[PDB]
RNA sequence: UAAGGUGGUUAUUGCGGCGGGGCUCACCUCUUCCCAUCCCGAACAGAGAAGUUAAGCCCGCUUGCGCAGAUGGUACUGCAGUUUUGUGGGAGAGUAUGUCGUCGCCUUUC
RNA sequence: CAGUGGGACGAAAAGACCCUGUGCACCUUUACUAUAGCUUAGUACUGACCUUGGAUAAAUGUUUAUCUGAGGCCUAACCUCGCUGCGGGGGACAGUGCUUGGUGGGUAGUUUGACUGGGGUGGUCGCCUCCAAAAGAGUAACGGAGGCUUCUAAAGGUUCCCUCAGUACGCUUGGUAACCGUGCGUAGAGUGCAAUGGCAUAAGGGAGCUUGACUGAGAGACAUACAGGUCGAUCAGGUACGAAAGUAGAGCAUAGUGAUCCGGUGGUUCCGCAUGGAAGGGCCAUCGCUCAAAGGAUAAAAGGUACGCCGGGGAUAACAGGCUGAUCUCCCCCAAGAGUUCAUAUCGACGGGGGGGUUUGGCACCUCGAUGUCGGCUCGUCACAUCCUGGGGCUGGAGAAGGUCCCAAGGG
RNA sequence: AAAAUCGUAAGAUGAAGUAUAGGGCCUGACACCUGCCCGGUGCUGGAAGGUUAAGAGGAGAUGUUAUCUUCGGAGAAGCAUUGAAUUGAAGCCCCAGUAAACGGCGGCCGUAACUAUAACGGUCCUAAGGUAGCGAAAUUCCUUGUCGGGUAAGUUCCGACCUG
RNA sequence: AUGGAUAAUAAUCGGGCAUAAGCAUAUUACCGAAGCUAUGGAUUUGCAAGUUUGCAAGUGGUAGGGGAGCAUUCUAACAG
RNA sequence: GAAAUAGCUCGUACUCCCCGAAAUGCAUUUAGGUGCAGCGUUAGUUAUAAAGUUAUACAGAGGUAGAGCUACUGAUUGGAUGCGGGGGCUUCACCGCCCACCAAUUCCUGACAAACUCCGAAUGCUGUAUAAUGUUCACUAACAGUGAGGGCUUGGGUGCUAAGGUCCAAGUCCGAGAGGGAAAGAACCCAGACCAUCAGCUAAGGUCCCCAAAUAUAUGCUAAGUUGAAAGAACGAGGUUUGUCU
RNA sequence: GCGUGCCUUUUGCAUAAUGAGCCUACGAGUUAACGCUGCUGGCAAGGAUAAGUACUUCAGUACGGAUCCGCAGCGAAAGCG
RNA sequence: UGAACUGAAACAUCUAAGUAGGCGGAGGAGAAGAAAACAAAAGUGAUUCCGUAAGUAGUGGCGAGCGAACGCGGAUUAGCCC
């Protein structure tokens, strides 16, 4: 059930800056499912941004 | 039979003693929890291993119901 | 001298029982406000000073429960030879016994 | 000198029985990978016309010029027969070449693990916890006990708080094992999951807010054949909680795992074969292996040999020898009883102490460049733990026949 | 122009034969007979339905750029890579047959006058639960089964029983 | 000290044999090895003199490692 | 082809001098082979040198031996209570009773454990300084062999507190080791072989002869040839010497 | 008086584990290419030539700098140094 | 036309190896030989052989292994016919 998911920046690739920031983090598909959103720090931008499961 | 498997063993015990002189760094005792308890300029880590703050000299001076207290005094 | 606050010391410092005390400590009266109960001003928080040592707290006594604990002997054991032993180390348990703490720094007091 | 053959583990054959070698050979199949042959379709040799269907192009549901799927017919390629080029039988079929799917031990190349108180059978192969382990660390057995191939978006972070299990006394259901009230209760609870260690001034439980389960990184140490593994303090950029100090780079800590190659996904003017792109590759993040025989020899794999062969082993078994008695046989010690009464004329349970090495075993110490194995025949020889003959004691011995014990190996 | 056999082929045997003939396989004179099972593996026939090769076919996508676009980017034609719909046989799945084709052919419980047994009844599972015949056997571990004969004495032998 | 059975080719303090030549304690002398020492000699390292000597420590040895050399056949020079 | 391959057996030729091991650990289609580590040789480095070895003084952590359990977990001998349940009589009423066993909790004693600990040594380990010995220590380079071990003493597991059995740990020896003693024995006791000598002193063990040295001294025991090599039982006995109580 | 041949394999052999009837002759770590260590030699921030060519009394001095190593490293790479 | 033993410490891709072997033809030599070639912004100008480049680029169950080319220095030098 333990699947591995993705977490990539959401506000990124809007401006005019290459790159994408992800997160690779593990979840449960049947305990919290509907593409978790967790806040994290963006080492493009250089601030805390929301980042959604893919 | 059915008994015939273990683990190997971690190298536990007692590093640097109460009368050696120590570091920043230096590992002083490995445990399986917190028997031997930080004192003064020492910490105790994820693994309940015991670490130097600073330089100095080991002193163990168990006390309060029979619980080490590892400690280090600078020099 | 007495009390309050705050620390060091592995309960010989604790638990219990019996008497004494209150400028400070504590109960004690209320919930408009600050704050809170998965229900309750019980606890926490605030506003006061009618009463009280009754209790908490502090003193004096108590071997009662706990805690500490010898000297001597014994077990065990390093080295040397051996059926024996000689040289050193030396417990645990138990007995006699001890303990109703001790050491600092601040404020009000005499 | 003539006769018998007990020994020289006598001579002969680098044991043919057993084990072994990532040795060989042959054979088998529902092991792997191929192939001869057989067979299906497409295509070339392979052509002319009618019927029936589909598609494209044009014009106003049909028509006209093509492609294709099928049938029928014709002879003119191609095949066959009879007379010596004809007269018949088929016919664009069959045969053949290339490309393909299925069968195919008919054939060929190979694989088929190790540990092991001989080898098979059974069991195990990686990781974690305790004992063995002899008070630093480490330390083996097919030694004694158990678990793992995970889980939590909260079972993570911070701030503020709370105290367990059990038991006694009371109370409708309710029963002293449900909830409640008052005492006693240093830990006997709980800490997801085995064990050990730890934890109440909590690592156990609750509430509020949150995502540090961040980015760039690693002073110094512990383990250490290597590959790997474990802990970790300062600094910078932005965060969560908290009034602030301060904490937070995942879980109380030890198990929850798989190297390399190859391939996939996201980011990246890093390179990109004359130049500019691209294919592709490189760097960072990440995915795919019960590779479980878990340091994984291939992407791909099972058996028989008494028809066997070669190279070695007493490193290792079967006969015999050797050490020890578990088993075997014999004796002795105590005596509850049985013997009409009376333990020991005779037997003797429940227990104990030894002698012998004749049985079945344990070990694997000499022999696998050979120690010929059961039974019977001939020839004997030795011990006495005596079957007869010989000499005695006791008797539940009237005599004769008995029972038991002692001495005795000359002959049978 | 047989099947089949040898060969790369041509060719040859079969056969200067032709179903009362020629191959493949099992059993083994003669007498009586030769039971049940098509589940599994082989063989034959069918082909409505599913899957399925090469070869045809080319919706769309990608690379390059004439040109247009202040930048970004879009991009006709040509040239190349990659290609999905559609068509596509045998085989396999499927349907039925075949055992003188390979192969297979069961248990428990209760019950009749003294005992014993069960003609009989209930129940579980199969494709079927082994018929006739024989039976201590070239097949039987217990075993030197049990009874009779042979011998003074018979682990061998003969004739019986049936717990094959 | 004594009784508590013994194994098969002829046996055992090693044998003769011993009443101590057995056992227990104490003492003295002696024997006893390639151990130690006395004499002679050779060799390896380290230290000095020189161009061999002196001193100190050594000198069992398998697998294995290092250093100095002998003989054999032939070749180049000088001398036979 | 071809001198196929052989992780296998066998063989491997002159001399002298110096040094000198291992039979262990981790992996392995691996176990009688290899790779790395451990142990060896040669050469070079640390100098106002560093490191080693033994002992002493000081300072540390431990949970073995031992001990104990009313200090937990499990087990456990004997007495005191017996709350309550099972069984006999009395009866309308497992109703009010009367009687003997298994019997909760508590107290007192006796005592067990590798996977029990309220306790807990000796030794061993680590660090500093000192005192003895001086490269024995450590580093680099090159080259190897070994990776079948075994006996004895001690602490253990398994086995039958059996094995010249087997698997570990702390030492020594053989392996690779001559000499002397036990009569002869790879390991037992003494002792580490540069040669030569018709020299001396000793170790273990012995002094009647074989066979070197005491028929030596002092005291007591044994009558069994016990014994003079090693090694024995449960259980008997009016053998003898000797101490105490009686 | 003392003294159980030799070799090989072995924890361990007089071993009754292997091998040899004896003598004479033959018989087993050699060479090439490419490297690494120890000693020695030339040159020295430089060192060395290969194939080849010329002369000559000819299987035996001069020339030949192509090229190789070292002098600067880091990074996958652009690149920096 | 064309193997296998062997190596990969097994083995099938691979190597061994286009080797051994078999068949046919020619000459003192044979083959090749005059660019539908290299190279890269600078250039060379037929083929053959020797030394470097170089154990490099690359290839490979990316395993065992296999392994060029460009450029440079030399021997020789020659161009023509449908």
């Amino acid at each position: 059930n333990r699947i591995q998911v993705i977490l990539e920046c959401t506000e990124h690739k809007t401006s005019g800056v290459p790159g994408t920031s992800r997160y690779i983090t593990t979840k449960n598909k049947k305990n919290t499912p509907d593409r978790l959103e967790i806040k994290k720090f963006n080492p493009i931008l250089k601030r805390v941004t929301v980042h959604k499961e893919i | 039979s059915k008994n015939g498997r273990e683990s190997e063993s971690k190298r536990l015990g007692v590093k640097i003693y109460g009368g050696q002189a120590a570091i920043a760094g230096n590992i002083i005792v490995r445990q399986r929890g917190s028997k031997h308890n930080p004192g003064e300029n020492v910490y105790i880590s994820k693994d309940h291993t015991l670490h130097a703050r600073v330089a100095g000299v080991v002193k163990f001076q168990k006390k309060r119901d029979n619980k080490s207290y590892v400690s280090i005094i600078p020099f």
